[PDB]
């Protein structure tokens, strides 16, 4: 497009809940921003008693 | 002589002194650092000013 629309960004009220295998987050946890932005880590135990 | 190519462009007004104009640009791509250059299209003729 020749002339675009300067869309002013909007406030965020959502909560993000990433879901992935431990090694998927192992490639994301090495980023220091990921630690500060996602504080709650929900562990699914691979086995139940 | 079109009065569109020969008018000053209002970039930013003075911040009335204190506080100093502080701009934080976390996403520092060239369009957001140096600004954009849009084009108006009239009868399919790409023009810029």
């Amino acid at each position: 497009a020749p002339a675009g629309l300067e869309v002013e960004p909007f406030p965020i009220q959502m909560q993000v809940i990433l879901v992935g295998t431990p090694e998927a987050f192992e490639g994301l946890e090495e980023d220091p921003a990921f630690s500060e932005l996602f504080r709650i880590r929900a562990e699914f135990s691979p086995t139940l008693p | 002589l079109d009065p569109a190519q020969w008018r000053p462009n209002l970039l930013t007004s003075s911040s009335s002194g204190t506080p100093p104009p502080i701009v934080y640009e976390p996403y520092a791509t060239a369009p957001r650092l140096f600004g954009r250059l849009d084009y108006l299209v009239d009868r399919g003729v790409w023009s810029t000013n």
